[PDB]
């Protein structure tokens, strides 16, 4: 398999191959689908739209709505005003969401379309019924990745929608980041068994993971409310879990209505849900209570106890940043070797951040890529092995071709049934990590081992 | 009617784009007249994709050994890795295949800016040194034709330094109004740069298969039973093709057309250049594949092809007759609708048929009129401004190479006998009266049908597919086939039909309502 | 592997091989460790006690402690009367539980102790200090299975410490049969989020799979509390759930306090897990909540999106009675076929409940078998194999020898970290078993297939 | 002062009975001695198992082509499937290998009362014909001496029915007061009934290592290294071990004791009945294992052979010195406790010393006194009330078959040199002055040692490990290798250190306390 890659190296300048990334508008649709009665919409040609809707409907095994603009050969030279004006119309009669997030691509930015005034026109001409709303946030899809794009509707819709009317509400604004909807409800649980009053945006559980009931919802009940939305700008404090995904949303928030911000990793792990929880309590004087000290000591209970098959082994990592940055930091807390580690979402932050954690750990000779692909980690593969490979679906095809025992982690993973049900943030996450981890080692070592070498106990 | 009820919705001006699109089979009218192949409504949820999908993702990219480069931010590549399941493999267990990777310039802003040809060069470059590929192909996308870069040159340029043909399509994704216009813009191209440049001497009862894309095998599956039969098949275009093969594709007699949609326009051209008749053909259920197989028959007219041709459609009729006499036993009486993209709405119709089912509903994503209502009809289309732009090639009869297959009073004898040469009858004459076609069918339409008609199944695609089975409706995908086939082939009948049935049975449609409900 | 065993079956009446049963005295000490600060005591030879502890250790990777009468030919000859009253004292003095829970073994049920003779002349001799509680059940090796062992202490519990003083605590008991920690966890849950008081005994959560503190703690903090105990008399009703291990004990607790008691499934799967709703909305009148409703919801949507790699899948299972009646119905929910289905647990009531459900499906051809083991299902599959094999470690041993894809459940797993932090009961469980199902198939699929029919969607 | 802090909880009759088991080594009580082999105080939380796991357990169940059957409940059955990780593999590929099976008669209640005769016959038959093997063990539980089933009665009838031998052991779990009498139970059976009763012709330097049972693949580390020297390995009792090899352990020139106690009386009646001289030996930690081929050289006394073994010793410890400087370096000064059976606790010192390792306490859970103080002390050895009716065997000097292999006048001088013949000097004389033993250790004293000495890691087993880890100290097992091994050899220091060295260095040690404190 994958006959083509050579085990000697060239450097590629120009040439991108098997990208561990995507364009920023699916981050963009993904975010606006985490607002409750929500469209997203793309302004551009609709393949876009299409493919967008795609991959998530192929991760989540659930529907993914979103309209488009549809651009034709005559808007793309002239601009794409009329097409995105037709738009509203028919969405808003058609299908009534209470608001539509607007994103971009490469072809309406490289046009220069100018949306605010193509939606004030709409909005000076009655295009947008009482009571209803248009957003949007640009969406280059030359610039970053889609985690970037993820980060852009965010700042979009602290823009249009985050007031400050003084009316404090005594709560904790999170984004999340670009995390899963399991993960999402994680982060949240933990906030409820904290007792802390919390506004969370985006979220998309109940929106991306929810159940068949036997009629079809184009708005699922998830999604945080509009209203929600508007009093994000009454907090007392936001959190920002995440650099890459979220701190332009906290930021933009901080500017526009003075509410404060603390960036936090991804909880992903024994210091970065530390870090998160320790938050939590040092901004509300409030108790770590009982059951999150259970759960923390039956994860350190388990890494004690599952010791002897991690320490040493040699890890492969590729995915988004902030996701990548926090898992690496818990594979060097179990003892084990971030060996190659690759984003392809462009970015100091990850180099600088992954450096520091290896020097810290002693560890010497890892391979760190900042916008590096998944042809990177399968030659450096092939020149010096590793026990674990861990990223989105398209590593498979390493797994496979190498023999490497394989973690499905991250964005997108549309090869199996449930796995959107199970966080990977918070102590509980961390858990089924290594549960996760340890499985998959311990099934390489039965299936290969001599029959004389063969156990019961493990 | 339920026309009527589909278009209620609509705002006036919508709704009278719209009446077009959506037409009632009668007696009064047995053929009405459709409108296809038009601007899709901005804002209305369609299904479709773009030009660049339907050039780089559809017709080009099934050549295995062959490097397909998108020229373009990264998105337009990442896309189309691996969810389209054409089926490759290494020529000869040892050629070159490509699959299982994509290949981007993966342009930034400086590229938007000072222009990405430089970029796109020396990945050619670094392609070809790292690769050596049979050949290159390059794709442009949404931005490439805004800011300028001269694609076709580049091309050239590096075709001459490296030796190996460079292939450049100038897909962007605004051409046209849908995936149909890459089709087109892949077909000018292929006809004209690639095939009759091979140096292979044709073999007897040598066919092509045009249009057929190796989805889950099901290439590889008419293949065996063809080859069985004794044909040679020189070339499948672009199903597990070699560049080669593609170059070596006039080395036939026949043409045969499975998808009329994608590869019409080399079937006319190669006719026209070569003197190579084609076929309809549809190697999809077993009438489907038998009438394709005696259609060949007749066109070769030799005995023995003859003999061959009933002796194996009997043996493998034979081997799956009870798994064919199961689907009918479970299915009988079931309702359907199709909506798939330009061809299959059409060529899974004989096979639900013949498994008892009724197929209420039909529609094609981004087919043409004459896909809908025969190719007579097109003297009559009328290009319009979103398509004019898509260019037309003209080619002429081959002065040394171009030859009569089939003497001029044989063709039309067969036709006589009803052999599909150079023809094609269209979706709607194979269809029920009182049905109904939804072309460019959005989600709207599709809740309507659903509420009215409440079908037992709905054969669509991946974007459809929870929306319907959310509302306890079966959904099985005509595209991806679920990652299951072939779906075509006597073989294909059989992974078909256990699939539906078992989507039909299980258990869980029955456990949606809660007890305490 | 497994090479000894033929394919052509000669039928065994005596030689019982490769067991799927072991025996009492294991259930009993489980039971026991589901009592808080209580010391579980086996009456009899020492190396009973060792053996049971062990396996304990060995599947949760966590201490399991308890005490011996240590038996030697001494006792074979006068009884084992002053083992015990020495045992009590020692155990008292230097481990100071608050209870000690006493069981038996083929040794002492063999020689006829008299438990309850030393028993009082203990307390009349002052060997149990105040405030201090000793109880015992008999556990006879040779009778039923560990599964009977459990239920056999459960009423020992009842007998000794459930006391109606009239007094109406507005709880429902729950005895939650022979199931993990996790499952127990998550029936509370349940109960919590139905709004429904309770008393569940035993209750081995936060006993078998608690954290790591740095400081070992004998007697851990979960457990059922005597107090509690006592007040499981002054109930309005008690849920039986797995008639095997649970009945017994129910039974005995309306018999002694007249608490009324209805009987249900281990709660596996969609038709178990809806009984186990159905019967705590009817018993107090309350409404079935949201989330649970939601559970349910995402449950029926991945057996739906998971349908194809399920239906007419071939079933092997063997294990304990109650869990392996409704994962085979949860089986045949799915539209999979119980093809192999074995306990070595006597009793009549799994091969009516089996042949029933197999009946009421149309599914013929079936061997269902009460006492049998690991041997009879390796030959039975010798003979016609099945593409998914479900019993706890010892079935890795075939899982391999057969190349099916194989899922460990019930007791004992002892060859993987941390699958005891997860539950298979509820709509939760059922949605890990599912993942769990589906992933060891499509690993299979994907592993074997050709490079030319490798797939990135699944 | 400790074994008085250990002692201070322990009730009054209980402290008298404990305080003879707690020894601290002194130099002016450099030979001090210790009560051992005692019945365990019913209620203190012991480590110990039965006379049945001794012999079922640890000494027949290894021998691989030999069906061995419980006769008893399930349990006894069940406990012994694959928890004790013995190595065997198909002799020479192609041999029986019953090792991945328990084999039961399941008594029931009906067995209790009417008697179990009839279905252990039946079982023995049914295992017979089923598995034709070289021989069929039978072992006896608990209940099966107090319901009158007479098992040897019944093993002669049927081994006289089937044409093999049946060998009952009356090992019920009551009888002495530890594994210890199952391993002297085995001992008795195997020796009058198996060795000697082989066909075969001895071999050149032919050697058996007695008390060996391949835990991990120590056996086979051993005999690689072995056989590089130039030895034949007669036999492994039992590690690894078919039948027909322990029938012809006779065939050999040098006895060698790993395991004292489980073994050693096979050791002396050997030594008596054939004339064949036994050393101790320990194939663990470079200087046990050194120092043991540097005996067992001498004994045969051959400048080519003794030179070949410290040519190997050179090659061996050369391949590994790198790995030794490491563990030294990560370990040095570290301290540790011991908890294992019967020989461990010993036999691990020298390698833990090598590593810089401190062992500040020992014990082990069914050893006696000779293992603690060495076999001069056997004379004053009294045998008590609960190990009373453990049969003794006495056997006498085979005619056909004695040898001197060893001149009288020899083996004196080697004795003189420092070669352990026929003796063994127990585990106290190596361990540190100041140091303390704990025989039968249970939970409580455990805990004290904890407390007060803080050791760095505690080697035992299963039922320990946890409790140790959960007090933030590191507890490899020595019984299992926490699923390792070898451990055993030259290759054993290395995956045996590298083990340890990843144990201590494991990160989450210093996460324990939470942020939050
Ligand atoms: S080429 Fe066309 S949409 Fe004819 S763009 Fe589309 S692999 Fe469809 S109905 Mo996907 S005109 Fe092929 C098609 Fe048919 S990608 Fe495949 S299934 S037979
Ligand atoms: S036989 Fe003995 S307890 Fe010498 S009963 Fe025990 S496989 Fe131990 S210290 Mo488990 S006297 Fe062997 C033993 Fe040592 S089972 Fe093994 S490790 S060297
Ligand atoms: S309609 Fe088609 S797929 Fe769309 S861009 Fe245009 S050619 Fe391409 Fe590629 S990177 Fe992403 S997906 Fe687009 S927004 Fe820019
Ligand atoms: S000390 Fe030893 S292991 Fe104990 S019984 Fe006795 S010989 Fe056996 Fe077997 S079935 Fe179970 S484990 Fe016992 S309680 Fe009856
Ligand atoms: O990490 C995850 O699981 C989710 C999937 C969509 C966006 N990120
Ligand atoms: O997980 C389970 O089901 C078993 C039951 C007892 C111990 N653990
Ligand atoms: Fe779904
Ligand atoms: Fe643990
Ligand atoms: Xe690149
Ligand atoms: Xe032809
Ligand atoms: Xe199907
Ligand atoms: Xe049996
Ligand atoms: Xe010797
Ligand atoms: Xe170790």
């Amino acid at each position: 398999m994958l006959d083509a890659t050579p085990k000697e190296i060239v450097e590629r300048k120009a040439l991108r191959i098997n990208p561990a990334k995507t364009c920023q508008p699916v981050g963009a649709m993904y975010a606006a689908l985490g607002i409750h009665n929500c469209l997203p919409h793309s302004h551009g040609s609709q393949g876009c739209c299409s493919y967008h809707r795609t991959v998530l409907s192929r991760h989540f095994k659930e529907p993914a709505m979103a309209s488009t603009s549809s651009f034709t050969e005559g808007a793309s030279v002239f601009g794409g005003g009329s097409n995105i004006k037709t738009a509203v119309k028919n969405i808003f009669s058609l299908y009534n969401p209470d608001i539509i997030a607007v994103h971009t691509t490469c072809l309406s930015e490289t046009l220069g379309d100018d949306l605010p005034t193509y939606i004030s026109q709409m909005e000076d001409a009655g295009s947008i019924p009482e009571g209803k709303l248009v957003i949007h946030t640009n969406t280059p899809s030359y610039v970053g990745s889609h985690v970037t794009g993820f980060a852009n509707m965010v700042q979009g819709i602290v823009n249009y929608l985050s007031e400050n009317t003084g009316a404090k509400n005594g709560k904790i604004n999170v984004i999340p980041g670009f995390v899963g909807p399991a993960d999402m409800r994680e982060i949240k649980r933990l906030f409820e068994a904290m007792d802390i009053p919390y506004i969370m945006f985006p979220d998309t559980s109940g929106v991306l993971d929810g159940p068949t009931t036997g009629e079809y919802k184009m708005y699922p009940e998830g999604g945080t409310k509009i209203e929600d939305l508007k009093d994000t700008g009454n907090s007392d404090l936001t959190l920002s879990l995440g650099s890459y995904a979220s701190d332009l949303g906290a930021k933009t928030l901080e500017k526009k209505c003075k509410v404060p911000f603390k960036t936090l990793r991804t909880p992903i792990g024994v210091s970065a849900t530390d870090e998160f929880i320790m938050a939590l309590s040092e901004a509300t004087g409030k108790e770590v209570p009982a059951s999150i000290e259970e759960e923390r000591g039956q994860l350190i209970d388990l890494m004690i106890d599952a010791q002897q098959y991690l320490q040493g082994k040699k890890v492969a990592l590729l995915g988004d940043p902030d996701e990548i940055i926090a898992l690496s930091k818990f594979i060097i807390e179990l003892g084990a070797i971030p060996k190659y580690v690759v984003t392809g979402t462009p970015g100091m932050k990850f180099q600088k951040e992954i450096d520091a954690m290896l020097a810290e750990a002693g560890i010497e000779g890892s391979k760190v890529k900042v916008e590096g692909d998944f042809f990177d980690v399968h030659q450096w593969i092939k020149n010096e092995g590793v026990d674990l490979l861990i990223s989105n679906t398209y590593g498979k095809f390493i797994a496979r071709e190498e023999n490497i025992p394989f973690v499905r982690f991250g964005f997108p993973i549309m090869d199996r049934y449930g796995h959107y049900y199970n966080p990977k943030v918070g102590y509980k996450g961390a858990i089924r990590l290594v549960e996760e981890i340890t499985n998959v080692i311990l099934d390489k070592i039965e299936r290969e081992c001599t029959e004389e070498d063969f156990e019961v106990v493990r | 009617n339920l026309k009527d009820e589909i278009l209620e919705k609509y705002i006036p001006k919508t709704k009278k784009t719209r009446s077009g699109h959506i037409v009632i089979k009668t007696e009064e009218t047995p053929n009405p007249e459709i409108v296809a192949n038009t601007r899709t409504v901005p804002g209305i949820i369609t299904a479709r994709g773009c030009a660049y999908a339907g050039c780089k993702g559809v017709v080009m990219g099934p050549i295995k050994d062959m490097v397909h480069i998108t020229h373009g931010p990264i998105g337009c590549s990442f896309y189309t890795w691996g969810g389209r399941r054409f089926k490759s493999k290494p020529e000869n267990g040892t050629g070159l295949n490509f699959n299982e990777y994509v290949f981007s310039t993966d342009m930034q802003e400086s590229d938007i800016v000072f222009g990405g040809v430089n970029k796109l060069k020396d990945a050619i470059h670094e392609a070809y040194e790292m690769f050596h590929p049979a050949a290159i192909g390059v794709y442009a996308t949404c931005p490439v034709g805004l800011i300028g870069d001269d694609i076709l040159a580049v091309a050239a340029t590096a075709s001459k330094e490296i030796g190996i043909p460079v292939h450049a399509f100038s897909c962007e994704g605004y051409k046209g109004v849908s995936q149909s216009a890459g089709h087109h813009i892949a077909n000018n191209t292929v006809m004209t740069d690639i095939i009759g440049k091979g140096n292979k001497e044709q073999k007897k009862y040598s066919i092509n298969v045009l249009g057929e894309y190796n989805i889950g095998g099901d290439a590889w599956e008419m293949d065996r039973v063809l080859e069985k039969i004794g044909y040679h098949v020189n070339a499948t275009l672009t199903g597990d093709a070699t560049y080669e093969k593609v170059q070596n594709a006039d080395k036939a007699d026949l043409n045969l057309v499975q998808c009329h949609r994608s590869i019409n326009y080399i079937a006319e051209m190669m006719e026209t250049k070569y003197g190579i008749p084609w076929i309809k053909c549809n190697f999809i259920g077993v009438d489907g594949i038998v009438e394709t197989l005696r259609d060949m028959a007749k066109c070769f007219d030799d005995p023995e092809l003859t003999k061959r041709t009933e002796e194996v459609i009997a043996e493998e009729i034979a081997a799956i007759q009870d798994d064919l006499d199961y689907f009918k036993e479970k299915l009988q009486g079931k309702t359907a609708c199709l909506y798939v993209g330009g061809s299959r709405s059409h060529t899974y119709m004989n096979m639900l048929k013949s498994f008892g089912v009724d197929s209420l509903v039909a529609g094609f994503e981004f087919a043409h009129r004459d896909d809908y209502e025969g190719r007579e009809v097109i003297p009559t289309i009328k290009i319009d401004a979103d398509s004019k732009n898509i260019p037309e090639i003209t080619v002429t009869p081959d002065e040394q190479k171009y030859r009569v297959v089939i003497p001029e009073d044989k063709v039309e004898e067969l036709k006589k006998a009803g052999v599909p040469l150079s023809s094609y009858g269209g979706m709607m004459k194979e269809m029920h009266d009182g049905t109904i076609l939804i072309d460019d069918m959005n989600h709207h339409d599709m809740e309507v049908v659903l509420e009215k008609l409440k079908p037992d199944m709905f054969f669509a695609g991946i974007k459809e597919k929870f929306v319907i089975q959310k509302g306890g409706v079966l959904s099985k995908q005509l595209h991806s086939y679920d990652y299951n086939g072939p779906y075509a082939g006597f073989r294909g009948v059989v992974n078909f039909g256990h699939e539906l049935v078992n989507g039909i049975y299980t258990p869980a449609w029955k456990m949606i309502t809660p007890p305490w409900k």
